[PDB]
């Protein structure tokens, strides 16, 4: 709508009517949605500095169980680089909600989780 | 049904027709332009060249040439340099 | 019919001049006298510089000078011509044909040149 | 900046140019200046 | 200071002649006569536009035409003014148009 | 719908309102311009993006200051393409029997739930965040505040991002 | 409008008259006659006689009347 | 070939050597029409030559519509006399023929699709823009409009020799694509 | 090649009154800036009619040559871009009609056609003549006609041109008439207005071209065509 307003403003200023179809830039939604899913950088390409990363990942097809697991994965807000035991701990409230066993070993222990079965 | 093939856009033929119907601005005699030019100065002390053209309805080059002989440009730092309709 | 339209024009004319006659301070009696008089009156040339080699290449110039024939005065909406013919989209106007006055609103005219 | 000096541009115009030259020279050596804008690579990636 | 078309007509000529008679008698100043003509032009122009709602047609041959300052001076020969109610024949006609 | 109508004024006044949204099947356009339904397997092989065309109804009303209003509706205006999650309600595989899926070279056991972007199967990982609009009181041992009660307030329908107090 | 435009025609007519070689001064009323300004307002007349025709550097007050200033200009 | 193109229109420009007042000419000229908003010249027409001429304030005049070289010069001279008869010092200086338009028929249909293929360097056939093939001859600088019906229009010639020479060159080419 | 200054973080980055002291400056060349805008316009038009990126890349290359050659410097860049887009489609073997290019461009058909001629002259290049079969796939697919009807229309137009039943007709007009003939001979029947809207041809033009090929309808149709409506009972108009 910002570019629809900008495009229509130029034509209305000149005194001529504007073509609505020519005002719409279809790349804005097509490429914006595609780019965020394509790269996983969440937000805008120009503003990748504040864009959340790792939201979109290539689906794991090593095994059927790995494929299912990747579709039920949970990412903790805490950054992987940062270290803090408490977010990595198995909180009581994960009962029935998050698998108490499935978690990667290494920097991501306790930060990447998987949904409980039901 | 989108972007259906068309030889010319409807908004474009209307603007083209309006421009053709209105026609190009004609170069009137100097005396008439001067008389109309000064009458405009009466309403407002200062006039912008772009807006002044509309009042005179004369070609920009022709208006500038006649305005240059008598009118002068005064530089204003607030917005820009504009023309002065006062001969002095 | 036309005389009735003329009478209506008189009413508009007198009404339209009442304000002006007050502005200049002239007595209203002038308007009454004006109407009375107005009603009565109605009812190998290598060196080509010399152009004298051609003569009688024009027509009589008295056509417009006389203007005694019927004259039509009106307004034009569109006037188109395609290589032979002139088309006239003349709007409301007046005509003076054989003294009798004709009035019209829409006029269409095709002529050959 | 050299053209502005030769062209005798306004002092404030040159001062703004000198500010940019200081920034580009500074971020050529250290692009992690505290409390200063980063020099990006035209794509959001800070220059190394 | 107006369109000034119908002055050179039977209606316009009569009005102009009448003003001359008063001027000769000193009844009206020359300025007043000009104002009267100016007001008449406004009234007649508005009168024709509103109270005339009849269409006409005509055909003929064009002998001469002119154009200047948005003013045509057509000169038609052997015009046949044809109307639904009546037909009028004329040897020559001059059509002056303005806009 | 929540988008404000676009008002233009520069005299004639133009208003644009986006009424209704339409989404078609994931379509692919050949170089000659012929559309065709895009099967997920074709997207994987030809490195296409599994996307559905997005159309919106737009009403254009113009006010010309002559006390006359002209209203025209541009039905189903193309405004872009939305990547489609596989086996979702708007996917081609939706509502296909296991036999139908095999005819499309699709595994019936494949659960879907991922996107195909440039032929790459992409899965959005659930992002965990603190609940919004809820008052939480925390104590910071080192900070200058003994206690700090925050609330991450967000508009209904997740409008302009969360504002924290 | 009014009160500010008739002066320009007076100046231009004065300039053109000087170009013809007429160095003789001209009265305010006389100049108005040839500039089609017979209807010029009264308060405009006094303003010209008091401010416009003296403050301008191209107007010379000679024997009461006003004349061009070719002496200041290089000729 | 046995076919000679017949000129359909000739454009000739002549300088009168004196500045003219366009407004005055329109008022007094018999057939002149002046519309500065539309065009900056004065358009005049004379029936006996059956030609139209444009008159500019600079004194240069363009004459068009003549069917022959003699008619163009005679028509141009007549226009100059009309301006001269209005009190201007109009003359007949550097009269020149700027363009000659000729048309003819080859009396057989032409396969324009084949012609453009063999002469793509000179031909330009775009049915979307124009239904006639545009051929730009190089040796004579003549542009030919060839049509499937066989009608051929030649234009841009400065002398009648080019019109005939251009047709003589293209006729054998057309004969090779007869339909 | 250049670097853009990022957003300020601390108080030192911001001037005495809010605004950042280090602001990006426009250092792009006028020629590059105009060329960058044309490529953006080229991609915007291509997305409107879903053109593949390879055609866009060909168009971008065409514009660069024309822009550098500078024979069209007097014409608007959008018209050059629109004409380059038209030429790229022809060069790739998937022509779009001038009307189809005009629909996705603010520039009119006349101005595209004029720039198209100049670009060919400037580039000293040519484009193969369009045939009726160059539009059948797009026109029939947009009309939602089956493959059998598309094949029938493709054969009818190709045979009609070979038989010279439509001499001098525009290939788009012939194709639209052929599609109408094939459409009327199958279950999926499309009106002249429907075919004209997709084809960009006035229904009168379809009527005229159709009337020329109607007399020899049985000859034009493919031999193995299943006539839902018999060729004898085809519309006569």
């Amino acid at each position: 709508l910002k570019e629809v307003r900008i495009y229509a403003q130029k034509f209305i200023d000149r005194g001529k009517d504007f073509n609505l179809e020519l005002a719409i830039k279809t790349r804005i939604i097509s490429d914006g949605l595609k780019y965020s899913l394509a790269t996983g950088n969440w937000g805008d390409q120009k503003k990748a500095h504040q864009a959340r990363a790792g939201v979109s990942q290539v689906l794991n097809r090593l095994t059927f169980a790995s494929t299912l697991s990747h579709l039920r994965r949970l990412n903790s807000p805490i950054g992987r680089d940062g270290k803090l035991a408490k977010p990595r701990q198995l909180h009581n409230t994960l009962w029935g909600m998050v698998c108490p066993a499935e978690t990667p070993e290494g920097h991501a222990v306790g930060l990447v989780k998987n949904l409980a079965l039901m | 049904t989108n972007y259906k093939p068309v030889a010319n856009h409807q908004y474009n033929i209307e603007y083209e027709r309006k421009k053709k119907e209105d026609g190009k601005r004609a170069r009137a005699d100097k005396q008439h332009v001067l008389d109309m030019l000064f009458s405009a100065f009466e309403k407002h002390q200062y006039y912008n060249l772009k807006d002044l053209v509309d009042i005179t309805k004369q070609p920009v080059v022709y208006l500038k040439e006649i305005l240059k002989e008598i009118g002068v440009q005064n530089v204003k730092g607030i917005h820009k340099n504009t023309w002065e309709l006062k001969p002095e | 019919t036309v005389p009735k339209l003329y009478r209506s024009v008189i009413e508009d004319v007198i009404n339209d001049v009442r304000d002006i006659f007050l502005d200049d301070g002239v007595d209203e009696q002038v308007l009454m006298e004006l109407k009375t008089l107005w009603e009565n009156k109605l009812m190998g040339q290598v060196e080509e510089e010399p152009l004298n080699s051609e003569d009688d290449v024009s027509d009589e110039e008295g056509q417009e000078l006389f203007d005694t024939e019927n004259v039509v005065v009106c307004q034009y909406d569109k006037i188109h011509r395609s290589k032979n013919k002139w088309k006239f989209h003349l709007k409301d106007g007046i005509m003076n044909l054989n003294g009798r006055d004709y009035i019209f609103s829409k006029a269409i005219g095709d002529a050959e040149w | 900046l050299r053209r502005n000096e030769q062209n005798g541009a306004a002092a404030h115009v040159i001062a703004e140019d000198v500010k940019l030259l200081q920034f580009h020279v500074a971020t050529m050596v250290d692009n992690e200046l505290p409390g200063l804008p980063r020099a990006m690579q035209k794509s959001g990636r800070p220059l190394k | 200071m107006a369109y000034q078309l119908y002055r050179n007509t039977t209606l316009g000529n009569s009005l102009q002649e009448s003003l001359d008679e008063l001027i000769q008698s000193q009844q009206i100043t020359p300025q007043l006569a000009l104002q009267v003509l100016l007001q008449f032009d406004k009234a007649i122009n508005a009168a024709l536009a509103q109270r005339v709602r009849n269409r006409v047609n005509f055909r003929g041959s064009l002998n001469t035409y002119r154009f200047c300052d948005n003013v045509w001076t057509f000169v038609l020969n052997d015009v046949e003014f044809r109307e639904v109610t009546e037909l009028i024949k004329v040897d020559k006609v001059k059509i002056v148009a303005c806009d | 719908e929540d988008a404000p109508p676009i008002d233009l004024q520069a005299p004639p006044r133009y208003l644009l309102k986006f009424e209704q949204i339409y989404l078609s099947k994931p379509t692919h356009w050949e170089r000659d311009g012929a559309p065709s339904p895009m099967m997920p397997n074709e997207a994987r092989l030809r490195n296409l993006t599994y996307s559905a065309p997005l159309y919106v109804d737009i009403t254009k009303t113009v006010i010309k200051e002559g006390e006359e209003q002209l209203q025209t509706q541009h039905q189903k205006t193309f405004i872009g393409k939305i990547p489609i999650m596989l086996r979702s309600t708007y996917c081609l595989l939706n509502g296909l029997t296991d036999r139908d899926l095999c005819e499309l070279n699709e595994c019936p056991l494949d659960p879907g739930g991922y996107f195909i972007i440039n032929g790459s199967e992409k899965v959005l990982i659930a992002q965990e965040k603190m609940a919004t609009n809820t008052v939480y009181v925390f104590a910071k041992k080192d900070s200058k505040y003994a206690y700090t009660g925050e609330c991450r307030s967000c508009l209904e329908n997740s409008s302009r991002p969360t504002s924290t107090i | 409008g009014y009160k500010f435009g008739v002066l320009a025609k007076i100046v231009n007519y004065m300039k053109t008259r000087h170009q013809r070689g007429d160095t003789h001064p001209l009265t305010l009323d006389e100049i108005l006659d040839e500039t089609q300004h017979l209807d010029i307002g009264l308060k405009q007349k006094q303003w010209l006689m008091t401010e416009a025709l003296v403050n301008n550097p191209k107007i010379e007050v000679i024997d009461g009347k006003y004349a061009f200033k070719p002496k200041y200009n290089v000729r | 070939s046995g076919i000679v193109p017949q000129l359909q229109n000739i454009v000739s420009t002549v300088n009168l050597g004196c500045k003219l007042d366009l407004k005055t000419i329109a008022l007094r000229a018999r057939n002149a029409e002046y519309n500065p908003k539309r065009f900056a010249a004065v358009i005049m027409r004379i029936r006996e030559p059956r030609t139209t001429a444009l008159i500019f304030s600079s004194g240069k005049m363009v004459c068009t519509g003549a069917k022959s070289e003699e008619q163009s010069r005679l028509a141009a001279r007549k226009y100059a006399r009309v301006v001269q008869k209005l009190g201007f010092p109009a003359k007949f200086l550097d009269f020149k023929i700027q363009n000659m338009v000729g048309s003819c028929d080859v009396k057989f249909p032409i396969r324009l699709e084949g012609l453009v293929l063999t002469h793509q360097q000179f031909s330009s056939y775009e049915p979307e823009l124009f239904p006639g093939l545009i051929y730009r001859m190089i040796k004579p600088r003549i542009v030919l409009l060839i049509f499937v019906s066989g009608k051929v229009v030649l234009t841009g010639a400065k002398v009648r020799a080019e019109i005939y020479e251009a047709f003589e060159n293209i006729y054998p080419i057309l004969k090779g694509f007869r339909k | 090649l250049s670097t853009m200054i990022g957003k300020g973080t601390g108080a030192a980055s911001f001037d005495e009154f809010g605004n950042s002291k280090y602001q990006n400056r426009r250092t792009m060349s006028s020629s590059d800036r105009a060329m960058m805008n044309a490529f953006k316009e080229i991609t915007t038009m291509a997305d409107r009619i879903n053109l593949p990126r390879n055609i866009v890349d060909r168009t971008n290359n065409l514009f660069k040559q024309v822009y550098e050659q500078k024979s069209l410097k007097g014409r608007a860049n959008d018209a050059i871009a629109s004409a380059c887009l038209y030429i790229a489609c022809r060069q790739e073997g998937v022509p779009r009609t001038f009307k189809e290019i005009c629909a996705v461009s603010r520039i009119s058909k006349k101005e595209i056609g004029r720039c198209f001629k100049l670009i060919l002259k400037a580039l000293e290049t040519s484009v193969d003549l369009i045939t009726t079969g160059d539009f059948m796939s797009r026109f029939c697919s947009n009309l939602c006609l089956p493959k059998q009807v598309q094949m029938a229309a493709t054969h009818i137009a190709r045979k009609a041109v070979e038989l010279d039943l439509v001499p001098g007709r525009s290939p788009i007009s012939v194709a639209a008439a052929a599609i109408y003939m094939a459409s009327q001979a199958s279950a999926e029947k499309r009106t002249q207005k429907e075919i004209g809207d997709i084809a960009g041809v006035a229904d009168v033009t379809i009527r005229q071209s159709y009337r020329l090929i109607y007399p020899r309808a049985p000859d034009l149709f493919p031999t193995d065509f299943k006539f839902d409506t018999p060729v004898d009972k085809l519309p006569q108009l």
